């Protein structure tokens, strides 16, 4: 299929408490993201 | 010269309130994981940005009606880099988040809606991280472009763009703009490393 429609909140929003969405996901135990950066310009 | 890792900010976001084209009040700097932006006349605190008493000499009738409807407003959460927006207001809040847009494959200027009692992850740091990852390969330019992803616009009752009467954010009566300092600080460290 495609993706959620900006006009239909039910397709992307939630009523699950954010803390519980963070949980069952990661956000506290998940290590901070790291990118590999060069050195030029 | 080495990797550049994300650093949790001391002040996760700075919120600027606006009434149409008018910047109203001063910047709120979120130092706590939670924070509410509402239309109440209570004193503001580390976790509360009360807009109720913010005066604007250019406040017209429309803005006055919209402000009366903000009510409980929006509760913003920063949970390990992820940012959520919850509509506590009885009226919906419209969000223009480049991060969500990129996520849902929406037009970069798409504005969605968060109905009362609902929430939306307006910022996913993992996604921004992956985006930053591919951006360091597109050179300096693209990396600096990410500055756009670190900003979110939100209107309290009326929407804008796409087929709404109002097209630009400046056209809505009550709106705020968030600057995710975490991602911005990360961008700065990446740019200085280049």
């Amino acid at each position: 299929s495609q993706s959620p429609n900006p006009n239909n909140p039910a397709e992307y929003c939630s009523t699950i408490p954010p803390l519980q969405q963070a949980q069952a996901s990661g956000a506290l135990s998940s290590p901070p993201p790291t990118v590999m950066v060069p050195v030029g310009v | 010269l080495q990797p550049v890792t994300y650093s949790e900010p001391a002040f996760w976001c700075s919120i600027a309130y606006y009434e149409l084209n008018q910047r109203v009040g001063e910047t709120f700097h979120a130092s706590q994981p939670s924070l509410t932006v509402d239309g109440f006349t209570d004193p503001s605190n580390s976790e509360r940005f009360c807009l109720g008493l913010l005066s604007n000499v250019n406040r017209n009738a429309t803005v006055e009606m919209t402000r009366r409807h903000i009510g409980r407003g929006v509760r913003l959460y920063y949970i390990g880099g992820e940012v959520f927006a919850e509509c506590l207001s009885d009226s919906a809040i419209f969000v223009q988040s480049p991060n969500c847009n990129q996520r849902y494959g929406w037009h970069p200027a798409t504005v969605c809606k968060i109905p009362p009692g609902c929430n939306l992850k307006i910022f996913n740091n993992q996604e921004f991280a992956a985006l930053l990852a591919q951006s360091v390969n597109q050179g300096f330019e693209a990396v600096y472009q990410l500055t756009r992803m670190c900003t979110i616009r939100m209107s309290f009752v009326k929407g804008w763009g796409a087929e709404y009467r109002r097209q630009t954010v400046t056209s809505t009566p009550c709106w705020i703009e968030l600057h995710l300092n975490g991602p911005l600080q990360w961008l700065d460290k990446v740019l200085t490393q280049m």
